[PDB]
């Protein structure tokens, strides 16, 4: 499929409440690229910390999301659609980089994550790409990749 | 002398091409740094340091926000040598 | 003064619940570095999301952990401990680089973050370091922040 919501993250993702922060997948380009995004709202129990009377979405979860995402492609590329071995594998993230964030985000927004595979060899997925805010882009990164079994 | 400047002008160039990914070609003493080369806040302080950093200067921050076009940047690093 | 308690903390980070990692700061050194850090237990809420029957503490809690004991580094370095005068900033994070996880953090860990300066120049600090458990590495970060008028 190319579209791809709660239900389904639900079943592929082992992460759950409150550490779950990708809602719905909009494209799936398999091997190439992935766009998904989540909420943000001020009824999140994060806003309680960071920061009392300033809500802004922690810069840290901005690149968990991605990552999130990113293992989400690397899933499906591999063995499409599938929550039976799902429930035996997850993508390990080992390393982070070029990690950069240009416009705080708040309550109201929709974060999209986009991250395109950059490399795949051997064992290694390498993705990258942007987290946007109303067309603007809010953070970029760069990450690594194992699949593992849970 | 007038090739030390030249090559030091390549040097500035690529750092600031490198930084902004931009192509040095765009990179000419008249073009600004936000308005042409597309940089926004975060870039230009990355930009600063990472100069700062390979032509081993400091730049106070009086005297870097006066700058605005990569010509301003190179003729600071001049003088600072 | 070196040894810093949650109470001091309190005073200098806008940081609040659940956001605020770091319990207790070991080791200071204005303009130099930092050794804090954060006990793990199972009774903590991200747990039960990561992962239901198998807690791992998150890689980016860790760097969040890092960022917060080099926030405090550079305030004091600038201000001492003044919970006044961080009354009036918070701190930004700007980059994150060269994050490396190596082992992973479980509940009974004590996650200790040690963060060099690497340069600060006014108000922009960029620190790198280490976490680690048991003086054994766990994970290794460099990034930059700066400081920006609060709320």
């Amino acid at each position: 499929q190319s579209q791809f919501f709660i239900e389904h993250i639900l079943q592929i993702l082992p992460h759950r409440y409150p550490m779950l922060l990708v809602d719905r997948i909009t494209e799936l380009q398999a091997n190439q690229k992935i766009v998904a995004y989540k909420n943000i709202t001020f009824n999140e129990d994060v806003f309680n910390g960071h920061f009392p009377n300033k809500p802004i979405f922690p810069g840290v979860l901005i690149v968990e999301g991605m990552a999130q995402s990113g293992g989400f492609l690397a899933f499906t590329s591999l063995w499409g659609f599938d929550p039976e071995i799902a429930k035996t594998k997850i993508v390990y993230f080992m390393t982070i980089d070029k990690v950069k964030f240009r416009i705080p985000v708040t309550p109201g927004d929709r974060l999209e994550y986009h991250l395109e595979v950059l490399k795949h060899k051997g064992m290694i997925w390498q993705v990258g790409g942007t987290a946007q805010v109303d067309g603007k882009v809010v953070a970029e990164a760069e990450l690594k990749a194992m699949i593992a079994e849970r | 002398s007038m090739g030390y400047l030249m090559a030091l002008f390549e040097d500035i160039q690529a750092v600031i091409a490198e930084q902004l990914n931009v192509d040095a070609a765009q990179v000419t003493p008249e073009a600004e740094f936000v308005k042409d080369l597309g940089a926004d806040s975060l870039d230009v302080v990355e930009l600063i340091m990472a100069l700062e950093e390979k032509f081993g200067i400091e730049i106070p921050d009086e005297q870097a926000e006066k700058i605005v076009n990569v010509g301003d940047v190179v003729k600071y690093i001049e003088d600072n040598k």
